[PDB]
């Protein structure tokens, strides 16, 4: 209870956030992906 | 033990002071920031609120431009590599052009192009700042002692970097942007143009920075020591003379055979703190311009044997 | 002769040494019993700066110089001429500047007041004596130390900093000006602060020190305070000396070539010494 | 992802416009500076080469 | 003995960053490891007495 | 929350803009990288 | 794409005005002394060599 | 939103003599592009 | 594990939000700084030998 | 015990969730140290 | 052992989250700069010498 | 036993903080020591076992 | 108590503070011996 | 012996005692490192041929 | 400080200080076997 | 109605004069750069 929330609103904030997250991710996938075939690391 | 007064023992913490609203815009200034427990035990504590107003903008941006500037150039110098930046970081320079150009503007970007272009942010976000230190006295009807007194820091400034390298004919006489580069400039100013410990400006310039130094050293001391009688508070002294005026200035009287008041010792601190760069902006600019020889000039002028 | 609130501070007591037998005024100066050691050994040493003159020679008073003695002596003493006038005036300076120190203190007890300006004082006195006595006597020469001279005394840091390359390259010089710059550009702002506050603009009420915190919290966002500006101002410059004499008790004694060289120790460092590119890689 | 629409209802709309136009401003500065920097991409310099203006 | 908390943090501090300072620089290499790791635990230590 | 004060209704309204001069900003992104890509390949 | 007139309903128009001011102006200028800088589109030095000056 | 307290009218009156000096901007700045082009072009 | 929403009943929600950006776009230009000073995937000067631009 | 203001219920559902995490972290530590050994062993 | 869930009344979670974090950000980077210090880790110049790219 | 009288005089915080980080750097050290001599350099020795250098 | 920890509490803390002491020199012992296994240092 | 820990306060002798103790331990411990004859690493290379 | 607290204190450290004080016995004692240094 | 306490009709007066004013700063600059670039031109 530091922030001050209360419990759904944290449910509600973090489905967003892990929404956003997921979102992130799949590009950077996409974008290491991409440069493996361009240009492997392994 | 005995209490000095250099450290407060006790802290005490209210609501955030905002400040007083004399003359100024309420809208450009922002909210109070943080309170530091370690600041605190040397002086205030609270952070901000701070005025950005117009020439903020204008000071600001211009400042982080010739900030980023010279950042990018020694991320260019380090190959972009963290590691390399992290190790030359003291070594990096950006340099005026070479003196085969003069005063032009036609020079590559990487031999004094970017210099140029760092030196006109650093040009516009001083200048700008001096407008910005002029404009916040006058909106609480302050007096503008802090705005001449700065330009007497921005007189030596201008001398090293604009003036002078006009009246030389080449960008090649001001300084480079880099932590030891710009150590090398002093080493080497000094050294072409003859021992500059034998300008007569360069000397008084260095009385007044150790008269600087002497009188912060006496009037911070002075002040502490007559703490105990509010001393602290020179601006209710001036108002009303209190028992810590007199024992101040019965001190310096009983010492020096003279004193000053509670208001003319700063006085004394404004006008012994501009004369360190007003002097050194002449004798910089002296330099070369009419003088090419300080030992040699002293010599014709006493201050030295034949 | 007496400022119109001097009459009721003018009591017996305080002193360290005496009591009455050198407890008076003289026109403004306290007399104590170190103002009499003050007088004399400042008295003396001028005019054996005066005498040391017509044994060299000159009456321009910027080409009088009294001379360490020469480095053939050590650590001994040496003939007047060539530089035993030197180790008097030495000790007539140093006498006269503790004798100073220790006059402050007895005035400092009879107003009442702390002992900061005496303890201030110390650190110019700890600074000097660094260069005439700690370190030549390390090295093991009195002809280390400066000449007393107005433009010789240039001389000898000149010449003293170039036998160590640029002098700019000394980590401890480079905090001490760091210190000496911060405390003028403090000095210039304190005293305009005050100033602009106590000289309002024009016909207005003088301001208060709210209007002082409130125009450096709109000018940088922040403000030390009224009480941390003076003790700020104090600690710069005790700090600036205290890495002054720093500076200098280090280089000859434990650092011995060049500066510049010292800060290859960090762009050596094995993590980095071989990563190619830059300035030194 | 049709919810992004409550980050204004955290971020102060005001505070995260500056941030981010100061943020785009030298991420692009950067960018150019870098393409000019390497000869391979110097547009000013290609251009001169292409044209015989050196 | 009549000896402050602050002032008596930093005479445990000044062994410390001694102390410390030898066993990393040792470890470390290099005596500038030694530094870092010395001179943080005790600027860590002597900023928070009881 | 409603740190910043604005509605649930008012915050769309900002966001919807928000994502409608993004969206123009990266149109002109697209092109601008896809001319240079034509113009000097940098893959 | 029309509602950016609600823009002035959140940011200070004196603010966003000044900030637009000063962005164009250290931009432009910026700009001038790059081409000043590349030898091949100083517009002084390319008259001088045309029209045979110093 | 309320940050500034202009109203529609006034952020439509607002709006609409920015972006009149936006197109007014941008114009001299495409002819001035398109002049130097002609004359001397980088691409 | 399907309980990590109570992580923002711990962290204010705006002082995250700062420094995860600051965070990843520091870790973001480190990793492109990095290959930019690595050789072998300067794509920069890849492309350059690739289409003998020099 | 106090210190903080927790309770019992409060801490044991902390350590919970908070454990759980620990292993979710050490669950991705075991699965990419086991990648780079069949690729690159140290051992 | 099932008593370790009380160092949570001993301990604030705010400031143990953010020291915990700071933590093992650093020990993941230490140990990452480690590998790529030692040649036969180094998987950047491995891939180099492996596809014959230097 | 009697050891738990400790936790009486000494504040908890402060020692299970204090016992932290003198754990993590008494184990980097011997790491760092077991790095340095070539004898247990783990990584190195890898590398010639392996014929990787 | 002059930390302000109760006899009562005290056992209970420090009977936690050793589980965790035990536990954790539990798994140091096996890391030596499999480096013992591995190569000797005696 | 009983009033030591009454002249000197208890948790500064366990503080200055423990930190000492440590202090004292590694740097033992590492002066037998740095000697060539107790540096148990090197002498079990030597031992095992793994140097 | 309580004479009945100062005297758990004193009898606590001393139990502590000859367990430690054993182990180390035993730690000399391996190493004069393992290596006589005298 | 405004931000500067300036009526409307006060505000057309103001721009009317100093437009009145940069119209002629411009035009002599017309004639200064006309004049320029006859005597020794830049293109
Ligand atoms: C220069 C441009 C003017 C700047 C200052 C304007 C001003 O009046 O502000 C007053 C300023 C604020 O006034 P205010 O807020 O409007 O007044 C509020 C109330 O009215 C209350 O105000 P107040 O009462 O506090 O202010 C009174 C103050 C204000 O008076 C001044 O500002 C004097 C400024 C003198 C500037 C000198 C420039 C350097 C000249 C060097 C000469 C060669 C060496 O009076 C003085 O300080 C007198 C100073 C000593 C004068 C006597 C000297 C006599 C010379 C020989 C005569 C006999 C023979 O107060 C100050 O004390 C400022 C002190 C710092 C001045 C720094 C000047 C730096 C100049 C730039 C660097 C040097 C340029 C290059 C020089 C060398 C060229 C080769
Ligand atoms: C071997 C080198 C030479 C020598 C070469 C030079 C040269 C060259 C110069 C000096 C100058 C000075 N020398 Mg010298 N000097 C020597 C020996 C000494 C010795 C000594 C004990 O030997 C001392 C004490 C000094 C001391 C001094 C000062 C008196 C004077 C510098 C004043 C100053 O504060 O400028 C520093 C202040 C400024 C330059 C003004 C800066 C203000 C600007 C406007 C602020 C910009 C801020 C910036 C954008 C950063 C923003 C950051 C963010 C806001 C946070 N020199 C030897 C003999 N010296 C300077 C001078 O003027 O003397 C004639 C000078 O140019
Ligand atoms: C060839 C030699 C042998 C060897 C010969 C010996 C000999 C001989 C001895 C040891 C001893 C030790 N050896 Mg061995 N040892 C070797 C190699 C190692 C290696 C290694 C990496 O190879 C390690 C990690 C060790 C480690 C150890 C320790 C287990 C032990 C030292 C304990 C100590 O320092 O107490 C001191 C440390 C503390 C007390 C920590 C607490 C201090 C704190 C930080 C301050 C107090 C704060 C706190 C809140 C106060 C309350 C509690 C207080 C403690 C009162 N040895 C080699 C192989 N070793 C010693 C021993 O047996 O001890 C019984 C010993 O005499
Ligand atoms: C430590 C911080 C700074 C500081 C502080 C400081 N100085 C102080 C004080 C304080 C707190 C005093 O209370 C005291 C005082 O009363 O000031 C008015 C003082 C003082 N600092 C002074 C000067 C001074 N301070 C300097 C520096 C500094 N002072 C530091 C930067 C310098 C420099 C850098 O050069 C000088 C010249 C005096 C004005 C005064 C002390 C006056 C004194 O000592 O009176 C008794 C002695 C005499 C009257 C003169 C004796 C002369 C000798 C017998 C012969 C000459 C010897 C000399 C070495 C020759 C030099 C030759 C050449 C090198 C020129
Ligand atoms: C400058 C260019 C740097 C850009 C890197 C960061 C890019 C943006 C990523 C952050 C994501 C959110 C951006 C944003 O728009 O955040 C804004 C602030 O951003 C901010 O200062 C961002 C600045 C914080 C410090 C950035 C330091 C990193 C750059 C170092 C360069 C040297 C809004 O925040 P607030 O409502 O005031 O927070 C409320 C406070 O209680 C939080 O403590
Ligand atoms: C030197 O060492 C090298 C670099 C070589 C190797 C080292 C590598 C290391 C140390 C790498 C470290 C990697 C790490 C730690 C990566 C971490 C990645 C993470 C944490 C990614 C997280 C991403 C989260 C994102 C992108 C969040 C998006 C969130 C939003 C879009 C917010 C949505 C919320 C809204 C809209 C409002 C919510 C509020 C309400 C009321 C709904
Ligand atoms: C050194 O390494 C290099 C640099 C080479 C490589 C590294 C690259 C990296 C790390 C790049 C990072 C890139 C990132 C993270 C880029 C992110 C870009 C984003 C988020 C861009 C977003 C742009 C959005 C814009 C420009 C939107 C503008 C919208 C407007 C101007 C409309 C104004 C809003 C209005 C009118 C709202 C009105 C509504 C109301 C209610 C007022
Ligand atoms: C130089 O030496 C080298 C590097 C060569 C070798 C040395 C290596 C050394 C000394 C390594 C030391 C390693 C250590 C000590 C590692 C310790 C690692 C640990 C313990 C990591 C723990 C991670 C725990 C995590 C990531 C937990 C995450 C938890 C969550 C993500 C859940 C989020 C928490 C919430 C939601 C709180 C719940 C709130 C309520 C109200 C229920
Ligand atoms: C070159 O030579 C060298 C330096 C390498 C050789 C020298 C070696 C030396 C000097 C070694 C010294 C070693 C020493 C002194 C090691 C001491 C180790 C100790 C004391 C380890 C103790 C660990 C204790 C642990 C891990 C306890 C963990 C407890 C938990 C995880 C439970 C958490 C619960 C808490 C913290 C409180 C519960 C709260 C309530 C209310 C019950
Ligand atoms: C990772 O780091 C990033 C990239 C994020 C940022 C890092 C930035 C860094 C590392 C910045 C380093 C900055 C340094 C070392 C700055 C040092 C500055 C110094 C020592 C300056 C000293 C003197 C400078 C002077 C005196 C400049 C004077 C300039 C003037 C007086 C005006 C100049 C204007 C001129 C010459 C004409 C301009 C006019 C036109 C039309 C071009
Ligand atoms: C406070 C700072 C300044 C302090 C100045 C102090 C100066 C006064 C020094 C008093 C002590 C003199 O110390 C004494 O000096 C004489 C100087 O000839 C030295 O005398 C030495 O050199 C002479 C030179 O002819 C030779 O006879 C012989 O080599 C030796 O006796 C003595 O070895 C030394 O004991
Ligand atoms: C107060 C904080 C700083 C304290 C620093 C005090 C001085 C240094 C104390 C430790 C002294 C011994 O420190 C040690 O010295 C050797 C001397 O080559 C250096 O060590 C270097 O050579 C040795 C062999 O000679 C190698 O084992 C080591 O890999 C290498 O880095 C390092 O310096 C350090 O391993
Ligand atoms: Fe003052």
């Amino acid at each position: 209870g530091y922030t001050g929330l209360t419990d759904e609103q944290a449910q509600e904030l973090h489905s967003v956030y892990m929404s956003g997250l997921w979102l992130f991710s799949a590009v950077a996938i996409v974008a290491h992906l991409a440069v493996y075939i361009w240009r492997p690391w392994f | 033990a005995e209490y000095q007064n250099i450290f407060t023992q006790v802290q005490v913490r209210g609501p955030a002071d905002l400040g007083m609203t004399e003359d100024v815009n309420l809208a450009n200034r922002s909210g109070v920031g943080p309170f530091s427990t370690l600041l605190g035990w040397f002086g205030n504590a609270q952070l901000g609120p701070i005025y950005l107003g117009s020439l903020g903008v204008l000071s600001l941006f211009s400042g982080l431009m010739w900030f980023f500037t010279i950042g990018i150039w020694f991320w260019y110098q380090a190959g972009w590599n963290p590691a390399v930046f992290l190790r030359d970081l003291f070594f990096f320079s950006l340099e005026p052009p070479a003196p085969e150009y003069g005063l032009s503007f036609a020079a590559p970007l990487k031999e004094g192009g970017l210099w140029l272009i760092a030196s006109f942010f650093m040009f516009v976000a001083v200048w700008s700042w001096w407008g910005r230190t002029y404009l916040r006295a006058q909106a609480l009807g302050m007096g503008k002692h802090t705005a001449w007194a700065f330009l007497s820091a921005i007189w030596l400034w201008m001398v090293l970097g604009f003036i002078r390298p006009i009246l030389m004919g080449s960008w090649s006489e001001a300084v480079p942007y880099g932590i030891f580069s710009h150590l090398d400039w002093t080493n080497n100013f000094s050294l072409v143009h003859g021992n500059l410990f034998y300008n007569p400006f360069h000397g008084l310039s260095i009385a007044f920075l150790y008269g600087s130094a002497l009188l912060f050293a006496m009037h911070g001391a002075t002040i502490l020591a007559v703490s105990r009688f509010g001393g602290e508070r020179e601006l209710e002294q001036i108002a009303d003379r209190g028992t810590a005026a007199e024992r101040a200035a019965l001190f310096w009287r009983w010492t020096m055979g003279f004193n000053a008041t509670m208001e003319g010792i700063h006085r004394w601190a404004i006008w012994m703190a501009v004369l360190v760069t007003l002097t050194g902006g002449i004798g910089i600019l002296l330099s070369g311009t009419v003088v090419d020889n300080w030992y040699v000039w002293g010599q014709n002028h006493g201050m030295a044997p034949l | 002769a007496l400022l119109s609130f001097e009459r009721k501070y003018r009591v017996p007591g305080g002193t360290l040494v005496g009591g009455n037998l050198f407890d008076f005024w003289v026109g403004p100066f306290y007399v104590g019993f170190f103002g009499v050691a003050t007088f004399f050994f400042a008295a003396l040493g001028i005019i054996l700066i005066a005498w040391s003159a017509v044994l060299q020679g000159t009456w321009n008073p910027q080409l009088i110089s009294v001379y360490p003695p020469a480095l053939e002596y050590g650590l001994g003493g040496a003939p007047l001429a060539k530089g035993g006038l030197w180790q008097i005036i030495t000790i007539c300076a140093t006498g006269a500047f503790v004798s100073w120190a220790l006059r402050e203190v007895e005035i400092c007890r009879k107003l009442g007041i702390g002992y900061h300006i005496p303890f201030a004082f110390a650190f110019a006195i700890l600074a000097y004596l660094t260069l005439v006595l700690f370190r030549p006597v390390m090295m093991g020469a009195w002809g280390y130390a400066f000449p007393y001279g107005i433009w010789t005394h240039l001389d000898w840091v000149s010449n003293t900093g170039y036998t160590y390359g640029n002098f700019h390259y000394n980590p401890a010089h480079m905090i001490a000006i760091t210190f000496f710059f911060t405390n003028a550009l403090a000095l210039a702002l304190h005293g305009a602060l005050v100033l602009s506050a106590a000289n309002p603009e024009k016909g207005k009420e003088m301001r208060t020190p709210d209007h002082e915190d409130t125009f450096f919290r709109d000018l940088v966002g922040y403000s030390i305070g009224t009480l941390g500006i003076h003790r700020l101002g104090l600690l710069l410059s005790l700090s600036a000396v205290f890495f002054s004499a720093l500076c200098m008790i280090i280089t000859g004694t434990i650092w011995f070539d060049q500066w510049v060289d010292w800060w290859q120790w960090w762009v050596k460092l094995p993590w980095w010494a071989n990563i190619p590119g830059g300035i030194n890689g | 992802m049709s919810k992004f629409y409550k980050i204004w209802m955290i971020f102060d709309p005001r505070r995260v416009f500056v941030a981010q136009g100061v943020f785009l401003f030298l991420l692009a500065v950067m960018i150019h500076l870098i393409l000019l920097s390497t000869p391979s991409y110097n547009w000013l310099e290609i251009s001169a080469a292409k044209y015989n203006r050196v | 003995p009549e000896v402050s908390e602050f002032a008596f943090r930093l005479m445990m501090a000044a062994v410390i960053f001694v102390g410390v300072g030898i066993m990393f620089a040792f470890a470390g290499g290099h005596w500038f490891v030694g530094l870092v790791v010395g001179g943080l635990v005790a600027a860590f230590f002597a900023a928070t007495p009881n």
